[PDB]
RNA sequence: AAUUCCUUGUCGGGUAAGUUCCGACCUGCACGAAUGGCGUAAUGAUGGCCAGGCUGUCUCCACCCGAGACUCAGUGAAAUU
RNA sequence: GCUCGCCGGAAGACCAAGGGUUCCUGUCCAACGUUAAUCGGGGCAGGGUGAGUCGACCCCUAAGGCGAGGCCGAAAGGCGUAGUCGAUGGGAAACAGGUUAAUAUUCCUGUACUUGGUGUUACUGCGAAGGGGGGACGGAGAAGGCUAUGUUGGCCGGGCGACGGUUGUCCCGGUUUAAGCGUGUAGGCUGGUUUUCCAGGCAAAUCCGGAAAAUCAAGGCUGAGGCGUGAUGACGAGGCACUACGGUGCUGAAGCAACAAAUGCCCUGCUUCCAGGAAAAGCCUCUAAGCAUCAGGUAACAUCAAAUCGUACCCCAAACCGACACAGGUGGUCAGGUAGAGAAUACCAAGGCGCUUGAGAGAACUCGGGUGAAGGAACUAGGCAAAAUGGUGCCGUAACUUCGGGAGAAGGCACGCUGAUAUGUAGGUGAGGUCCCUCGCGGAUGGAGCUGAAAUCAGUCGAAGAUACCAGCUGGCUGCAACUGUUUAUUAAAAACACAGCACUGUGCAAACACGAAAGUGGACGUAUACGGUGUGACGCCUGCCCGGUGCCGGAAGGUUAAUU
RNA sequence: AGGACCGAACCGACUAAUGUUGAAAAAUUAGCGGAUGACUUGUGGCUGGGGGUGAAAGGCCAAUCAAACCGGGAGAUAGCU
């Protein structure tokens, strides 16, 4: 049956992007945080 | 004119409809349209302000010359084309000048009758001109309360406005909802009353019809549950409570105006 | 009556036999008028009842055709304790 | 390799989205594949994706986002003008054939086309952040021409049949070609030309619009399809030589006519209906400032340029979404033959598959089926299930009724094949000739050929002629809901909700109301024939009585009564 | 012409059987209703939690909802095991 995850590309990068969530400053505390814990991928990107 | 359906259909029994030949059919005229995106009732919020509203037909606006301040100049009408907009149809004038515009159609109207706007124009069914000079109790329409507003009331058709008195700088006036109101003397209004009177016959007959005007069903108090509405759940069928709006403010005869600002012209209120 | 406890009320129809069904009586425990009354053609994967045809539902099961269940080779779980 | 079986409006072919080497070659069976495994979408190594015309990129814009200034807000911030982004929409152009193990409208061959720059030449009103035009738009309905395509008849090349016949009304195969270029047809739309004026299109206009004249009865726009050319070309059944036995090199006849015909094209067409059906840019034209020899524009010629990114593979699935090599889900494009109304259905074509454990045997029992003496619901909560009817044409058909219906009510009759009617009729299609002229894709005749329902009569076979597949059980009484519709994703589809209709009630526009600490936004670019809320819920007959209680509405100067003083 | 009828694709889920350690954490098989519309579908956008949306079932809001998920107050508190 049609289950949740239908993938789209152009949706990822608007809702989830680099550029998306630095364009207010609660996804710049999130990039920050995530700076902090030292992850490896900042966020979705190619 | 007012024409029932046969029954050949269940959605079809009850379908009275009024249709007028003299409309005019084609593509009207194309410097006076624009678009006019439909909103589904939702604010710049995004969130609902008002019910009921959603989906219908796609609709293009029109242009209605709602001030008629073109004085000087005499127009020949050439057809009666309809508007989804409004409930009334509008007369597509030509001036003298080659200027076209689109005006409210006066009852009586045909395609070939002359129209003049102005201070001296003529008495006749569609003549604009302010109060200064209209004989004291005729008939009018298309009325304003502040000069060069442009038309504001009695501009659905089938309606219109009477004209009762002149003291000094304001005339009183008994509008369609049966109020006595005064208002200044130099404000224009055109003549005689809004065509397409016989508008109210018309039946729906099915749900269809309605929607096809986007309007969206509507939901019964009693029926719902406590959480959303006051008038509650409960088994079978209990009221048992005063009839309340869904944000707790009671109907069925509850006051609202509360404008001490324009009490002023106010001489009689409806009764 | 989607009311009615006493109630499988009483009478009539239907069956050999009818607490279900239809038509009346009315003593309405405890109907009733826009939280609507009465009726209503057509409509309903709607509730109830009755007929004709049909038959393995049944009287009472019999035989046959295929996939498993059995045997041999190979791979090779689980609940619980 | 031979035989068998299955799919075949798919289990066939191509994309989009999504995934990323899963594609090809060589090489190994450690681990994976529900068994073996020399095999693989496995492990290792190598190779493979070529664009002025295909997409992206690019010009424009909708829903909407952001948003200088600005408004508002304890702070963080919210909303918004100028503006900029944002396709699921609008905007220029390539066809056919041939080649790799893996690419092909990209490589090669032949034949094209578009856009911009530069220069030469001849003429010369050029100019916009402005004005006009156009781009530019709904549903349903109908029918004339077409085309794709198929069938048949000829044509060419083969063949004479393992067992009765099978040189002919016998069998097999083929009988193909684009873009561009010219032609302007079937057909659709619209009178044209000139002159003189004008409170309009922010100024301006010769442009648009309006007015007044004269003059002519054709004059433009659009337009499928067909013909010629492209094309003496390619392709071509085959045949010839090697087959480093996969393939390779040569050569290569015939390459026509009739009929049928699309949901595709004319058609963004025509008729008709109300619920009245995007925007902007590219394109044409008008002028403003400015510039005037210029500059620039125009037309011909030659020349240069057309950047970058994707191009492998799967794509109704073993590669995507589902923890799996999962009976599940996933948008678009193409649509052969036979019978059939059909994109249903049964058997085939091109093509693709036999679904990654097998071999034996024929216990109980379970699952999916077939048949069954006589009875025919006696079973049971309940005809659950199963059984049964089932097509076309014709005849015939009740109560009730909102006259529409009920109603396919019920019920009955005929159905194959052969001959004749008629050597193939009605009907359709339609050339050669004949004539006339507008000499054209022209007009009238004319019937050759081609195709061809249905019906009647006669005869004939079977137990059975709507023989397979496919394909309504019917009637009577009755409760509820008027009807179509919607709902508890995942135990409840209903008498529940909704609905058209009816009633009350509030709202005079800076409306009522609603979201907002606020600006502001919806209501609505609407104005009481309108909008919000509540109650009932087609239609017909109706809708007693009670204002004490509680609410709501109108008045209190009689009493009580706050901050203040 | 018809929120007209029969019936494919398409949408939905009324009945029965199997399955329930399932080929599936809601299928499949044989029937079934609608099928030019209050229709269905592709792409993009908006509505954020005591809130949204809801032809209204306390339904849906990422396999969850009489108050979503993550992190924190936080080693909440537990006359109870």
């Amino acid at each position: 049956m049609k289950r949740t995850f239908q993938p789209s590309v152009l949706k990822r990068n608007r809702s989830h992007g680099f550029r998306a969530r630095m364009a207010t400053k609660n996804g710049r505390q999130v990039l920050a945080r995530r700076r902090a814990k030292g992850r490896a991928r900042l966020t979705v990107s190619k | 004119a007012v024409v029932k359906c046969k029954p050949t259909s269940p959605g079809r029994r009850h379908v009275v409809k009024v249709v007028n030949p003299e409309l005019h059919k084609g593509k009207p005229f194309a410097p006076l349209l624009e678009k006019n995106s439909k909103s589904g009732g939702r604010n710049n919020n995004g969130r609902i302000t008002t019910r009921h509203i959603g989906g219908g037909h796609k609709q293009a606006y029109r242009i209605v010359d709602f001030k008629r301040n073109k004085d000087g100049i005499p127009a020949v009408v050439e057809r009666l084309e309809y508007d989804p907009n409004r409930s009334a149809n509008i007369a597509l004038v030509l001036y003298k000048d080659g200027e076209r515009r689109y005006i409210l159609a006066p009852k009586g109207l045909k395609a070939g009758d002359q129209i003049q706007s102005g201070v001296d124009a003529a008495i006749k069914p569609g003549n604009t001109l302010p109060m200064r000079n209209i004989p004291v109790g005729s008939t009018v329409h298309n009325v304003e309360m502040k000069p060069g507003k442009g038309g504001q009331l009695a501009r659905s058709a089938g309606t219109y406005v009477q004209i009762v008195a002149r003291d000094g700088a304001y005339v009183t006036l008994r509008l369609r909802s049966g109020e006595m109101r005064k208002v200044e003397a130099d404000c224009r209004a055109t003549l005689g009353e809004v065509g397409n009177a016989e508008h109210m016959l018309r039946v729906l007959g099915k749900a269809g019809a309605a929607r096809w005007r986007g309007v969206r069903p509507t939901v019964r108090g009693t029926a719902m549950n406590p959480v959303d509405h006051p008038h509650g759940g409960g088994e079978g069928r209990n009221f048992g409570k005063h009839p309340v709006t869904p944000w707790g403010v009671q109907t069925k005869g509850k006051k609202t105006r509360s404008n001490k600002r324009t009490d002023k012209f106010i001489v009689r209120r409806r009764s």
